[PDB]
């Protein structure tokens, strides 16, 4: 046993408190650097120039944010897609000024996360376990790519990538539907289908199975003693609960099939969330939401209003408002 | 509220000549401005020079006058700037440079008078709309 | 002490008429025969102390110059305003529709 | 053409409102499209110096072909609607128009996903059935009863 | 929606906020329960599609939740280990959200926002250099109210000229 | 791993929470004035 | 104290009526009216196309009743202030040092 | 002061989360 | 009064994070088994 | 002789033009003839701030500073009149070019001061009798400096001069006199003051290049505080022609 | 900046007061018995 092997056999160790993995190794040291980059330039990084205007936005903390509005702010409109890392810069001021961070955080998170999606397939093999969560949390992940890559490099910017901070992504979610009219997208309806109807089933699936519990305990003690990490039996009545969840609908739309309900458990919210990123990516090419702008003409040819113009006015609203001082000319083409 | 034949009578020339359209002529003219103008005068504005629009004051006060059917026909034959001053062949879709804007190409007498009448008509139905811009949505 | 320069000149006749020494261009587009190619003379050749000093623009012709004689009643002329002359924005002063 | 000298120019920001410099100084166009200036087409390098776009050639040397390539390029920008309204999402109705870049684009993406998610699946599956899982965990050897505790 | 963040600025909502969290927590919750489940099932027959393999009035869980245990924990550092307090943790998530942004939106019915960080709006109004995410917010629903105003509340019978909307450059 | 043999409980008494309650009550009462000036 | 009632007039003498604002509305424009509700003077934003600046239209207020009662203004700033201020409904002078009060409008105890 | 706050929270919070996970009442089968 | 700031915070601590130290030391000594 | 494809990304498109040490020779002027500047190019090397001290009496120097903008600060296709005049000294009259660029350097503890670095409608003579031009020869003028943001732009709460609020609306019943200073946007125009030093001449092709030092104030973001004192040094191009 | 001066005290409190509660109920939870 050489020095390597036994690196790989504790690399790879399932004994570990926390798996390290190939992927790890990789995972590790990205998201070190994403986070310490990010907690120091959200505490004490300078205005950015965001809009590449030179007008720059204070994100940190001691330059007058709080948490809400605080951010780390996407790199310069001036950069566009260029690579920024800080031997690009003539010097760390000049690396703030143009938003530098932004590019090494969203780069280096998006690798960390990439590889964490791995590892998880990576730890299943391992312990001998089927391997499908990894695709389960590629649905979040898609989601981050494609606020934080590929809408960048549809839009031709890092400066139109999500910000880290919450005013930020605020920011990110009304422009976005200035410019695509988001709500009107089906990705994105799906994708609310998929959040809400997540919450839903978990509340439901919750309510449940805690409402089946085999008695165990007395009164004066958690239900949850009840239960014994490791034991055999299922600690609930799964007859009783498909017949109460039955009876509240119709016989057939409940599951008496565990792994099949599951199943649907992941399916639901995985699929949707799926579909917002996508939403999200293609969007990303300017194939946007619904337009029925002025669609009801009466017989004259005035046009009748629904709410889809309504909607346009709002959507009016933020476009005129959105990086008042970066327009010189009448269309907004990216 | 219809489309009335009063609403579709709009001038012939600058005599105060009128001529009243058809509905169909009305619903091909607006078929063929969208066809061949709309990427550029959606709603009656001009996209590449919004400084000049498609309201029926504007193209009075054009020269020479464009607010009847055959100052918008020649318009689309020989369009010139807003002052008479030059011909615009070059960068305006017309007949007359048909060869470098092939959409103009098939286009009949009867066609150009068609649109004319949609850009004559249309700012009686919507009024403001025409040629107003997103203020007006 | 403490003025908006440009909200004062809508209060003078630059509120009132085109002023040949300071308003935007586009404006010229209100009368006929004066845009694009007086409109490119005129604001070229400003300042003016008077309208009528707007006839003495080398070069115009003499339909140009009957034209010009027609609209000196929709002219003015006003102290050159730097903030609305400086950044070219006689020619495109970041209004469109 | 109204008169402007588009190299002196200077924009509300500062910046040139037509003409600026890039990062590394070549001169390029000015707004939003600064984000832009690495795009190269051929209606636009006749313009282009070694310095970036050319002053002189600008005012002098712009043909109309170019004027007329420009504008039909601006007027059918690659935005659009799910149901082909053309323009920008505030934009009335009007024109029919999405680009087949959009198109393409977007369906290839929709679709180099959904083949990510298909290798990852299958990627998986392949390992833990040429290992003998992918059917479940053995209840009689469950591999994580014989491993210590993680503490 | 629009509506609630233009005029309401219902995003900067601390109760909003927790709802939000509420409703992608339990979408998370659903997703990772379901695919943990899912990946850890015993296997209890001889098909490969393992859903036959299960039989509602068996004994025996069908996962393992010792296996997901370890996982999990080495994965995420910490993991469920009482199944029942998992479940109640379902229950509890989404609909604690729900009821935090219901406690919000009353007090919207008030106009009882939170609109606005004070301290922030001090310093803007006497530093015109000083720009946040959350200035550039206002400014966007600032767009809203006015261009939206006029059709969206025609009972006011709201009329604004062209040269009072508020706009930026050229668009 | 194996349990540490220097272990020891704790204790505080009632009248020993009472006297503490006093001391920090009652030097609260006089530097309090001091911190606020 | 009340500062008493603000009449708006124009060059032309017509009596103009700021349009109130809104509770819905945490900022608001200010837009002047006839009687019969056609828009006569405004606070621009844009500035290049305005047709109903105060400057234009030569807007002067004048007070009747509480302290600026017989008193008339006809500069614009301060007659765009007084507008300003008239879309809130009556106009009155307020302490704004004693609590170092912000400007920003708070709820009654009703409200709470 | 508010800075200070705000950091002093989160701090407490990544210490909270070492704790949580290196100090946890360890999981055991019956 | 133009009193120091801090001194409520600096009093509010000064009370409560011994009095809780106290609370906690005589809690679990009641709790201990009699 | 580079191509665009040469220079793009060297940062090179940013350098003016540069002369041997061959050329120092000079370049015959001929009185009779009429004379233009048709690339004129100012590239800045370092930008200096005057320092603002605290007792006032004593002596402010210039600092030197950080540049954040990147490689964009250069002047150029700068072209004009070069007028013979009696006394035989030449005047440079700008007409047009890309004769600005906004700049922003740091100053150690991190103060940003944007400047509009400028040479807008600059007029620049030499002594007289200049024969020819010589690597003796040299240009001193004045030119324009209009504020560094121009009249539309607005402030992060949207006020503005020729466009946005007129008042601070997030504050509603504030007074307004305290802040007058942040509503009423107001427009710097400000003089600047140059000199040329020629330190290479090509009489044969009538090229001179040599180092400049110009002084201007910086912004004053539209009357908001008091602009700073810059002083810009640099190297400079010309390439004179008889037109 | 201008913040509300109690805002300190209050998340001081909002922090510390339920956080001893629970610290109080964990410390005398281990002293038990088993
Ligand atoms: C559980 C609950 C779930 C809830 C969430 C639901 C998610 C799905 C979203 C609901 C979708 C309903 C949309 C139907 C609306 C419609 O009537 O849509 C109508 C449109 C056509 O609209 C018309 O489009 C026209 C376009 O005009 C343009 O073109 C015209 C000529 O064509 C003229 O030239 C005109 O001038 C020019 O403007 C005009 O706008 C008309 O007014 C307008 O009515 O149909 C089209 O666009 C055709 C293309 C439609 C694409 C639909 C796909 C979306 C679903 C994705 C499914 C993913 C899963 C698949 C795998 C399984
Ligand atoms: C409701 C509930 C739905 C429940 C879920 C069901 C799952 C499937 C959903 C399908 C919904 C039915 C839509 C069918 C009608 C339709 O489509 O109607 C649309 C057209 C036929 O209608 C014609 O559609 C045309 C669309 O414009 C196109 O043609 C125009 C005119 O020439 C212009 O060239 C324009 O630029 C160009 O885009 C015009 O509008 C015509 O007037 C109109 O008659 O069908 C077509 O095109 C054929 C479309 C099929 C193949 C193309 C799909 C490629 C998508 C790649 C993008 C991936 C990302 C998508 C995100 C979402
Ligand atoms: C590479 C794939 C591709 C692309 C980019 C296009 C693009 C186009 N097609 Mg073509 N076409 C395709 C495949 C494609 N098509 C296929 C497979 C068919 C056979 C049905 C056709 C038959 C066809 C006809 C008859 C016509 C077009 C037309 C068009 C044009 C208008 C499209 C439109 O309006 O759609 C409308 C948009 C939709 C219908 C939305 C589709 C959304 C889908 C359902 C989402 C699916 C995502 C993913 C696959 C789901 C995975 C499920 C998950 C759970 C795993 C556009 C240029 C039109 C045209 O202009 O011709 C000149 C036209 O008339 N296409
Ligand atoms: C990250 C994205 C995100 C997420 C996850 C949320 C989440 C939420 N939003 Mg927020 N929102 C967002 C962004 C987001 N928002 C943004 C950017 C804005 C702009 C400011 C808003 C503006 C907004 C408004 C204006 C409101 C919300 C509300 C909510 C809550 C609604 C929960 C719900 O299910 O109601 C769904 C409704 C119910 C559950 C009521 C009972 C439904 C019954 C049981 C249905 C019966 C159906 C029956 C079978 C009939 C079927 C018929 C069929 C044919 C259709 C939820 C916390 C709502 C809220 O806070 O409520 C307090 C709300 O009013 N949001
Ligand atoms: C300006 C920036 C500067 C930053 C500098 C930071 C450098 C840190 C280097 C310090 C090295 C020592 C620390 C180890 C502590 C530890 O975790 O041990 C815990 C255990 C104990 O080690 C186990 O220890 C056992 C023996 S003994 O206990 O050590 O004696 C042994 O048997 C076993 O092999 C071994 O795994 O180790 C493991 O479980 C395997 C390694 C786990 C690796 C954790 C990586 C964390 C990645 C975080 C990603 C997210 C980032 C943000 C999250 C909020
Ligand atoms: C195949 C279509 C791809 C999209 C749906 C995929 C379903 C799985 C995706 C969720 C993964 C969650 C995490 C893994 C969760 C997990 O581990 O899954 C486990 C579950 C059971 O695994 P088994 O090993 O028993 O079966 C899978 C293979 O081994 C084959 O036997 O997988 C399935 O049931 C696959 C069913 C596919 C059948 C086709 C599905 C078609 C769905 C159509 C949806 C259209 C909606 C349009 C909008 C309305
Ligand atoms: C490579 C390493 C990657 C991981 C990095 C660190 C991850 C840290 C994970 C959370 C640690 C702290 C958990 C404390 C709490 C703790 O120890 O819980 C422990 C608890 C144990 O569950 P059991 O089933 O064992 O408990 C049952 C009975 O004991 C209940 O009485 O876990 C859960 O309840 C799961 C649901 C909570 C999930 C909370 C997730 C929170 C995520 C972060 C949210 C806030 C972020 C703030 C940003 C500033
Ligand atoms: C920067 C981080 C800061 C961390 C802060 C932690 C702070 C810890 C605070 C320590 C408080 C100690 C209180 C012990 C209080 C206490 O436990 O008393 C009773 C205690 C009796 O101890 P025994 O040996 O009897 O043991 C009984 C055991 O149950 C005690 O644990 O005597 C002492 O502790 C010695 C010192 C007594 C001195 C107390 C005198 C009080 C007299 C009242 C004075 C005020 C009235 C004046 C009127 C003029
Ligand atoms: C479609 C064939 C089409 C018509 C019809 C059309 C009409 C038109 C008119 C009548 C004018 C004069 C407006 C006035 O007030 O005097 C005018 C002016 C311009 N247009 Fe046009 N036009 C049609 C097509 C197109 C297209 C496709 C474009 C865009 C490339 C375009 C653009 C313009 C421009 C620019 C002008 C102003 C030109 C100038 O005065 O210098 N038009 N159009
Ligand atoms: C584009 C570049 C193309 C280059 C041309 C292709 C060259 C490819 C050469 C691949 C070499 C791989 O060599 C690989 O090395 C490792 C480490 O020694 C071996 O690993 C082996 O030894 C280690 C150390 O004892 C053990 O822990 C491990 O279990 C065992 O498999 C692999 O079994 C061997 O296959
Ligand atoms: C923000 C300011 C807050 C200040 C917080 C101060 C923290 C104080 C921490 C006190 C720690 C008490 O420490 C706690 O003591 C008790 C006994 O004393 C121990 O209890 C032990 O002894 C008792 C008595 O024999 C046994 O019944 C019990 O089974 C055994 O575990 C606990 O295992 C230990 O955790
Ligand atoms: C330009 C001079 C105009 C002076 C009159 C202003 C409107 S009135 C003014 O409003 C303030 C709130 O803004 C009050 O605090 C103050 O008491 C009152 O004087
Ligand atoms: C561990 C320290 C990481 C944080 C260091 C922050 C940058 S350092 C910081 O920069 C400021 C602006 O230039 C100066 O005002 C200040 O004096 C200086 O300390
Ligand atoms: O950067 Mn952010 O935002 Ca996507 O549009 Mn264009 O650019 Mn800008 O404007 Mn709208
Ligand atoms: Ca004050
Ligand atoms: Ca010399
Ligand atoms: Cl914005
Ligand atoms: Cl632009
Ligand atoms: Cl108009
Ligand atoms: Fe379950």
């Amino acid at each position: 046993a050489n020095l390597w092997e036994r690196f790989c056999n504790w690399v790879t160790s399932t004994d570990n408190r926390l798996y390290v993995g190939w992927f790890g190794v990789i995972m590790i040291p990205t998201l070190l650097a994403a986070t310490i980059c990010f907690v120091i330039a959200f505490i004490a990084a300078p205005p950015v120039d965001i809009d590449g205007i030179r007008e720059p936005v204070s994100g940190s903390l001691l330059y007058g944010n709080n948490i809400i509005t605080g951010a780390v702010v996407p790199s310069s409109n001036a950069i566009g897609l260029h690579f920024y890392p800080i031997w690009e810069a003539a010097s760390l001021d000049e690396w703030l000024y143009n938003g530098g961070p932004y590019q090494l955080i969203i780069f280096h998170f998006l690798l960390g996360a990439s590889c964490y999606m791995g590892r998880q397939w990576e730890l299943s093999y391992r312990l001998g376990m089927r391997p499908w969560i990894c695709v389960a949390y590629s649905a979040p992940l898609a989601s981050a790519f494609a606020v934080f890559l590929i809408y960048p490099i549809g839009q031709g910017s890092f400066s139109d990538g999500m910000p880290l901070g919450i005013s930020g992504t605020f920011n990110f979610m009304i422009v976005f539907q200035a410019e695509h009219n988001i709500l009107m997208h089906p990705f994105h309806q799906l994708g609310v289908a998929g959040v809400f109807g997540g919450a839903l089933f978990c509340a439901m699936h919750g309510s449940l199975v805690t409402s089946s519990l085999i008695r165990e305990t007395t009164e004066t003690e958690s239900a949850n003693y009840g239960y014994k990490f490791g034991q055999e039996e299922e600690t609930y009545n799964i007859v009783a609960a498909h017949g109460y969840f039955g009876r509240l609908i119709f016989q057939y739309a409940s599951f008496n099939n565990s792994r099949s309900l599951h199943f649907f458990l992941a399916a639901w919210p995985v699929v949707g969330v799926w579909f917002a990123a996508l939403g999200i990516s293609t969007m990303a090419f300017n194939l946007n939401g619904f337009n029925f702008n002025h669609s009801v003409i009466d017989a004259k040819g005035n046009v009748i209003n629904t709410w889809a113009d309504i909607i346009n006015r709002a959507n009016l609203g933020m476009e005129v408002m959105h990086e008042r001082n970066a327009h010189n000319f009448p269309l907004d083409l990216a | 509220a219809e489309l009335t034949p009063e609403v579709l009578t709009v001038p012939l020339n600058s005599e105060g000549k009128t001529i009243t359209l058809t509905e169909k002529q009305y619903l091909e003219g607006k078929r063929l401005f969208q066809y061949a103008c709309a990427s550029c005068h959606v709603g009656g504005i001009t996209k590449t020079n919004p400084s000049l629009d498609l309201r029926t004051e504007t193209l009075a006060l054009a020269t020479p006058p464009r607010d009847n059917i055959e100052g918008l026909v020649d318009y689309m034959k020989n369009p010139t700037t807003y002052d008479g001053e030059q011909e615009i062949a070059e960068v305006h879709p017309s007949l007359r440079s048909a060869d470098i804007f092939p959409k103009m190409r098939n286009l009949t007498e009867k066609d150009l008078v068609a649109i004319a009448g949609h850009i004559l008509v249309e700012p009686k139905i919507l009024g403001d709309k025409w040629g107003g811009g997103k203020v007006y949505y | 002490e403490l003025v908006n320069v440009v909200d004062e000149k809508l209060g003078t006749a630059y509120g009132e008429k085109i002023d040949l020494n300071n308003t935007n261009i586009a404006a010229f587009i209100q009368y006929r025969g004066l845009y694009p190619t007086l409109a490119k003379l005129i604001v070229k050749n400003a300042p003016y102390e008077s309208v009528e000093d707007v006839l003495n623009i080398p070069g115009l012709t003499e339909r140009q110059k009957q034209i010009l004689r027609e609209n000196l009643e929709h002219f003015t002329v006003t102290e050159v305003e730097t903030a609305l002359v400086e950044g070219g924005d006689r020619y495109n002063n970041g209004l469109y529709k | 053409k109204l008169g402007a000298n588009v190299g002196s120019a200077q924009g509300p920001t500062g910046l040139g409102k037509y003409l600026m410099r890039s990062p590394t100084g070549e001169i390029i166009f000015g707004g939003e499209t600064m984000r832009f200036w690495d795009f190269r087409g051929p209606w636009l390098e006749p313009l282009r110096g070694p310095n970036g776009l050319d002053l002189n050639k600008i005012k002098n040397d712009i043909q109309p072909w170019q004027e007329r390539r420009a504008a039909e390029y601006m007027t059918h920008a690659p935005l659009g609607s799910l149901n082909s309204v053309g323009g920008v999402a505030t934009e009335i109705n009007s024109v029919n128009f999405v680009s087949p870049r959009s198109w393409l684009a977007t369906s290839h993406f929709v679709l180099a996903f959904f083949f990510l998610v298909g290798h990852l699946w299958h990627a998986g599956r392949a390992r833990a059935a040429a290992a003998g899982f992918e059917k479940g965990i053995d209840r009689e050897s469950e591999p994580v009863l014989s491993m210590p505790s993680l503490d | 929606l629009l509506f609630f963040q233009g005029f309401h600025n219902w995003t900067l909502n601390p109760f909003h906020m927790m709802g939000v969290a509420g409703v992608l927590g339990g979408a998370l919750l659903c997703a990772i329960h379901g695919a943990t489940v899912e990946n850890t099932l015993f296997q209890d027959g001889e098909g490969a599609s393992t859903f036959r393999a299960f039989n509602p009035t068996q004994a025996e869980e069908t996962y393992s939740m010792v296996t997901a245990n370890r996982f999990w924990s080495q994965i995420f550092g910490i993991a469920f280990s009482n199944k029942r307090w998992l479940h109640f943790f379902m229950l509890f998530v989404p609909v604690t959200g729900l009821w935090m942004s219901a406690i919000g939106v009353v007090g919207l019915a008030l106009n009882l926002r939170s609109y606005d960080f004070i301290s922030q709006e001090i310093r803007a109004a006497e530093d015109p250099e000083f720009e946040t995410f959350y200035t550039k917010n206002l400014l966007l629903n600032e767009g809203i109210r006015a261009w939206m105003a006029p059709q969206d509340q025609p009972h006011e019978n709201f009329v604004f000229p062209e040269e009072v909307l508020p706009r930026g450059n050229a668009l | 791993m194996e349990p540490n043999p220097n272990r020891q409980p704790v204790e505080l008494n009632r009248t020993s929470l009472y006297l503490g309650l006093l001391l920090i009550l009652v030097l609260a009462l006089l530097f309090s004035s001091y911190f606020f000036n | 104290a009340w500062k008493g009632h603000a009449v708006f007039r124009n060059k032309e003498g017509e009596e103009l009526f700021v349009r109130r604002m809104p509770a819905f509305f945490e900022s608001f424009p200010v837009i002047l009216t006839d009687k019969n509700g056609v828009v006569k003077a405004d606070i621009p934003f844009r500035r290049a196309e305005s047709k109903y600046s105060f400057e234009q239209q030569g807007v002067t207020v004048s007070f009747y009743g509480g302290e600026l009662n017989g008193q008339t203004f006809t500069d614009p700033p301060t007659v765009k202030s007084y507008a300003r201020k008239a879309i809130f409904g009556e106009i009155f002078e307020f302490d704004t040092e004693t609590l170092n009060s912000d400007g920003i409008f708070r709820t009654s105890p009703r409200g709470w | 002061m508010e800075t200070i706050t705000y950091v002093f929270i989160f701090a407490c919070i990544i210490a909270l989360f070492f704790f949580a996970i290196f100090f946890r009442e360890p999981p055991r089968i019956t | 009064m133009e009193v120091n700031q801090l001194g409520l915070i600096a009093t509010a601590l000064f009370v409560l994070v011994p009095s809780v130290f106290l609370i906690i030391l005589y809690v679990q000594t009641e709790s201990q088994q009699k | 002789t580079l191509t665009y494809d040469d220079i793009v990304g060297t940062g090179l498109a940013n350098k003016c033009p540069t002369l041997d040490d061959t050329a120092r020779g000079a370049y015959p002027i001929d009185s009779s003839q009429t004379y233009r500047i048709a690339r004129l190019c100012l590239q800045p090397t370092t930008f200096l701030v005057k320092e603002e001290p605290k007792n006032k009496r004593q002596e402010a120097e210039f600092v030197p500073t950080k540049l954040v903008t990147r490689e964009t600060t250069s002047l150029d296709q700068i072209q004009g009149e070069l007028k013979v005049n009696s006394d035989g000294s030449l005047t440079f009259v700008e007409e047009d070019g890309i004769d600005f660029q906004p700049v922003t350097v740091q100053m150690a503890g991190g103060e940003r001061i944007p400047l509009l670095f400028t040479v807008k409608n600059l007029v620049a003579s030499t002594q007289p009798n200049v024969t020819s031009i010589t690597t003796s020869t040299d240009f001193k003028g004045e030119f324009n400096v209009p504020s560094y943001r121009t009249a539309n732009f607005l402030d992060p709460k949207g006020r503005g001069l020729a466009s946005g609020y007129d008042s601070a609306i997030a504050l509603p019943q504030a007074k307004e006199e305290e802040l007058a200073r942040a509503n009423v946007k107001r427009f710097s125009l400000t003089k600047g003051q140059i000199s040329l030093n020629v330190a290479k001449v090509d009489g044969r092709t009538g090229e001179i290049a040599g180092t400049f030092e110009s002084e201007q104030l910086s912004d004053d973001d539209m009357g908001a505080h008091e602009p700073h004192e810059v002083k810009i040094q640099g190297v400079f191009y010309a390439s004179i022609e008889p037109a």
